[PDB]
RNA sequence: AAUUGUUGAAAGGGAAGGGCAUUUGAUCA
RNA sequence: AAUACUGCCAGCUGGGACUGAGGACUGCGACGUAAGUCAAGGAUGCUGGCAAUGGUUAUAUGCCGCCCGUCUUGAAACA
RNA sequence: CCCUGAAAAUGGAUGGCGCUCAAGCGUGUUACCUAUACUCUACCGUCAGGGUUGAUAUGAUGCCCUGACGAGUAGGCAGGCGUGGAGGUCAGUGACGAAGCCUAGACCGUAAGGUCGGGUCGAACGGCCUCUAGUGCAGAUCUUGGUGGUAGUAGCAAAUAU
RNA sequence: UUGGCGGAAAGGCCUUGGGUGCUUGCUGGCGAAUUGCAAUGUCAUUUUGCGUGGGGAUAAAUCAUUUGUAUACGACUUAGA
């Protein structure tokens, strides 16, 4: 139920981490320039990480696009959730990880008599 | 009939590789009985299969198959340059591959 | 942990050559040992059939000491306490029920392929 | 709210396609290929085994015969590429191929959830099969060793060299 | 650089292949005559003929008209430069120099 | 072609040679290397044994078992030549070698097997005539290789034997060429000869 | 978290760690 | 006379690879006397298979890859 | 061209293997391989030249058209993520589970970061427009706490002896 | 199945007589399809365990004690139904 949209391409599909991550334990998985003089990657040689760019961006008509070809839209309410009634083919509803199982069978219940994809319908579930 | 082939063998020679950095999307296939550019210009276009095996059957049988096309020739000696839908392991650097006579134009 | 220890024989038949003979931890390890085993017994399992199936040993909070060294410094000489747990069971295991069926996908040539095979072999 | 609002929503009204300038026309099919030609396939299940091309469909598949009594390939539909053309040609003169076309060969695309987990021929397919060889062995047979040539599957030894071979 | 007498054939390629205009300062291909003539009809040229012939034949607009086409951004020979070091010169054995009348080879291979 | 290549090192310069059977050995072909003691190298013989005397003083200074090891057998000259040709290193590389096996003389195995030359790598078409050369058995012996004469003798008897062979097969050939002589002038030998087979 | 013990998985011819592409194993809509 | 060499064709044609962006019409052209058509300001038609492709991670393979930060013209340094 | 002249200390350098009508040397001619170089195309960002209040229809700081460019230390400017608090709003979430932690599970964004699925868990917490700062760590022989290789190792040998 | 040759890595080769098929050397008959225009369209070999029949025999090493041609411990060398 996506509108007709090109094909979801993506010039980069790692994830860009920070130099040394994997060797020392105080340095996380989260990008930071390096700004040292002599720095490798900073210099950019051959067989190192790659720093993210400006070309390594999307197409801005398949940007935040789901590969179900629906947006993400963070719901909350059955009122939040009336939003999205003549949207539900670029936009789908999320139920935040706040909300108990007594509204998300609710919330669940509006969204299907409405036509309205949920990308977590298992959520706080008995199985 | 002893011998029932519809191809022609093939041998992986390396990527389109340089003296220090290489390119696995383009890979070098020698053909036996070719020598020379001229006659290196006839199995352009034709599909070119390696054909493994493993030890988990994935639909039924446990032969797969990559496929990949020849692009254009490669060198006085006969190799040609090959481009694979999925790149090569690299592990196959002289392996024996099938280069089938389809499409056909003669 | 067997750097700079002596080497025996008597540790031939584990393969290794060097091998020590502790007492402190084998004194402690058999006195568990023979809990577990009244243990088993309060339950009701039978001791024929009853394997150390599980064991660990952990570190516990160590005892801070003091020692005395030259020129006047004070050095770290504590102890490395023991937390030992231990898990008996009775061994049991003939057979099992395997996987589930796996069913395969096939495709229109190879179902025809195996029509063919069907119809040619006997 | 999660999210408070997005500030313009994308119109959910589809655009049609602008007019293309892209017309059909009919394949124009290599010199070596003219009905009557032998043919060895190269893919498929009759693979090796010789065939003679008989009619050029619509659908760009050319109509080919692997007549019943000489190797027993059935009236069939191939494509240009998967075919080579030998020299030697039996002419098809006096045959009718006009009733086999693009509807002849009618898929009746199977049903969907009901697969073959487990576990024919038309007797019309049979009839014309049957009108169709009995000429073409009629005309096949005036010539020596045709037969035997059609029966025999092409294969490739050692030392052969397709791009040096004339076929 | 390179540069020789180029011939009618090779300017006609060079105009109808690579051939681009500077309209309000901005590369405009040039795929129609009525472009050539509104940014050119005052000197009396209006189509890509015209522009060609401005080209080959120095006239009183020549100048106007080569202003107004975008220098050619060529590719490199497709046969190679045929000499094994360029910054050498044509009698020396390189493509540094003038080369006459055989430029027209080396500007049909790069275009 | 063949799934396994002999190669015979008769009248073979042992460059050319050894650069042939890397790259084939490279591209992925077995190859098998006898009579490696006939190998001839460009050069007098006091020219390579100077070089092999220089060659021999490398070695590593404070423990000389970890130095290079100077192999002196023709077999073992011919490996560590094709060892410098192909990267050894890489896992490629030790697989390109495990395919190579290099034997001094005729091996068992191996006599009853046809032997195929380099047409590219041999001496009586590669060196000048009134060239010097020199013997790699010779080199050997004269370095510290201490079967020279063994060899010679199993050479001598396999050479006796292929001899008395070739006898057979050469009776055998003229009877086939005899019966093939009488079947000719025929119907289907015309046809054969029109159609060229 | 540093550190440590068991279970389950992988690798280990004088280091480990990373990037460019893929096979295989595990997992995933 | 023919041929070698160079240059031209707004002469024809065989084979192979990459790319499919734009989304009712607007303009410049051709065929067609005329309806209408077109390779003409960005690819459509038909058909086949499946309901495996692909994402994350580990190993393996071919190639590349010196230790982070500072001082310095010069850092990885035996600073 | 080659040879004597021409001798330095760990074992080694046309990179080596090796090469002798060369795979050495000078010159003449073709084919072949490649840079983040050149030409075209797809996408992102920046700049410039413009169109678009004749609307229900909102963001003219919005949308669209065309062209050109995109390196970089110190440094400047601009656009954005996140943290502790305050005002307005969501008559926001929540003991049927808020915060926190774990999670080679998944999604979005080039990126800083955000979100979902599961386990532990027990009373608070979040989005939007702004204001405020004791607001982001990888080092400073940085301050405090804890923890590893060394390492079950050195050692537990003066003073006659059990 | 009879015999012979081969020790370098022989582990293979030749040969004698019979049996079991095929024989496309030549001449006929029969069936080939509904695998749908190609989707490797299997039949080869490298180990481990399991199950079925025939066939071959019922052994050593280490620790423990001790010996000394031996030694830091290892290890070497011995012995004791």
């Amino acid at each position: 139920a996506s509108l007709p949209h090109p094909k979801i391409v993506k010039k980069h599909t790692k994830k860009f981490k920070r130099h040394h991550s994997d060797r020392y334990h105080r340095v996380a998985e989260n990008w930071r320039k390096q700004k040292g003089i002599d720095s490798v990657v900073r210099r950019r040689f051959r067989g190192n990480i790659s720093q993210p760019k400006i070309g390594y961006g999307s197409n801005k008509k398949t940007k935040f696009l789901s590969p179900s070809g629906h947006k993400t839209f963070l719901v909350a309410n059955v009122k939040d959730l009336e939003t999205l009634t003549m949207h539900t083919k670029t936009y789908a509803a999320e139920i935040a990880h706040n909300i108990s199982a007594k509204n998300r069978v609710v919330i669940l219940a509006r969204a299907k008599a409405l036509g309205i994809k949920v990308t977590n319908p298992k959520g706080r579930l008995a199985l | 009939a002893e011998s029932h082939r519809l191809y022609v063998k093939g041998k992986h020679l390396s990527y389109q590789r340089s003296k220090r950095v290489n390119n696995p999307n383009v890979s070098l296939i020698k053909i036996e009985g070719v020598a020379t550019p001229q006659d290196a210009q006839f199995y352009l276009g034709k599909r070119i299969a390696y054909v493994y095996r493993a030890s988990k059957e994935v639909r039924g049988s446990k032969i797969r198959v990559m496929w990949g096309k020849v692009t254009r020739t490669h060198g006085n000696s006969g190799v040609v340059r090959a481009t694979f839908r999925n790149n090569l392991p690299a592990k196959t650097f002289g392996a024996s591959v099938r280069i089938f006579l389809y499409p056909s134009n003669i | 942990f067997n750097s700079s220890i002596g080497r025996t024989a008597q540790g031939k038949e584990f393969g290794v050559t060097k091998a020590r003979w502790p007492a402190k931890s084998v004194k402690f390890v058999q006195g568990l040992l023979q809990n577990a085993a009244a243990n088993a017994e309060a339950k009701g399992l039978d001791a024929t059939k009853l394997y150390v199936s599980h064991i660990q040993v952990n570190q516990a909070p160590k005892q801070r000491r003091r020692t005395y060294r030259a020129h006047g410094r004070i050095n770290k000489y504590e102890s490395s306490p023991s937390h030992i747990e231990l898990v008996v069971t009775e061994k049991e295991e003939a057979v099992a029920k395997a996987a589930e069926k796996k069913v395969v996908r096939l495709t229109s040539r190879q179902r025809g392929r195996i029509a063919a095979q069907k119809r040619i072999a006997a | 709210t999660a999210q408070q609002a997005p500030k313009w929503y994308p119109s959910e009204d589809v655009a049609a396609p602008k007019k293309t300038r892209k017309a059909v026309r009919p394949q124009k099919l290599r010199a070596s290929l003219v009905p009557g030609t032998v043919l060895i396939l190269l893919a498929g299940r009759f693979r090796g085994k010789r065939v003679v091309y008989l009619k050029h469909l619509e659908d760009n598949t050319l109509l080919v015969t692997g007549p019943f009594k000489v190797n027993g390939v059935p009236l069939r539909r191939v494509n240009a590429r998967y075919v080579i053309a030998t020299s030697t040609k039996v002419s098809v003169e006096g045959v009718n191929v006009e009733k086999f076309n693009v509807e002849y060969f009618a898929k009746e695309k199977l049903t969907k959830k009901e697969k073959k987990e487990a576990n024919e021929i038309k007797t019309e397919r049979v009839e014309d099969q049957k009108v169709v060889d009995k000429a073409l062995l009629a005309e096949i047979k005036k010539t020596p060793l045709l037969k035997q040539y059609l029966s025999a599957s092409f294969s490739l030894k050692n030392g052969d060299k397709p791009h040096l071979l004339k076929f | 650089v390179a540069y020789g007498y180029p011939s009618y054939s090779t300017i006609r390629q060079l105009v109808y292949k690579r051939g681009f205009g500077k309209i309000n300062k901005q590369r405009v291909p040039l795929s129609d005559n009525a472009i050539i003539e509104a940014n050119l009809g005052k000197y009396g040229i209006l189509s890509i003929d015209d522009l060609i012939h401005e080209i080959i034949t120095v006239g009183p607009h020549f100048k106007q008209a080569n202003n107004f086409l975008w220098p050619f951004k060529l590719s490199n020979p497709s046969g190679g430069w045929g000499v094994p070091r360029k910054f050498k010169h044509f009698i020396q054995g390189g493509s540094f120099g003038n080369r006459e009348e055989f430029i027209n080879k080396l500007v049909k291979s790069m275009n | 072609v063949e799934p396994v290549v002999v190669i015979d090192g008769k009248g073979h310069l042992v460059g050319r040679l050894a650069s042939v059977v890397a790259k084939q050995l490279l591209n992925g072909q077995k190859i098998v290397v006898v009579r490696a003691e006939e190998l001839n190298i460009s050069g007098e013989f006091f020219r390579n044994k100077l070089k092999y005397h220089d060659f021999l003083r490398k070695a590593t200074a404070f423990n000389k078992t970890r130095g290079p090891f100077h192999f002196r057998a023709p077999s073992r000259i011919f490996y560590k030549a094709l060892r410098g040709m192909v990267s050894h290193k890489t896992a490629r590389g030790k697989a390109a070698l495990e395919r190579l096996k290099v034997f001094e003389g005729i091996p068992p195995p191996y006599d009853k097997k046809k032997r195929v030359v380099v047409p590219q790598a041999l001496r009586v078409l590669r060196l000048k005539p009134g060239r010097k050369y020199t013997t790699l058995g010779k080199l050997s012996t004269s370095v510290g290789w201490k079967y020279e004469d063994v060899v010679a003798k199993l050479e001598a008897k396999r050479k006796v034997s292929s001899a008395e062979y070739y006898a057979k097969k050469r009776a055998f050939t003229k009877k086939v060429a005899s019966a093939n002589a009488t079947a000719a002038e025929s119907d289907v030998a015309k046809q054969l000869a029109a159609l060229g087979y």
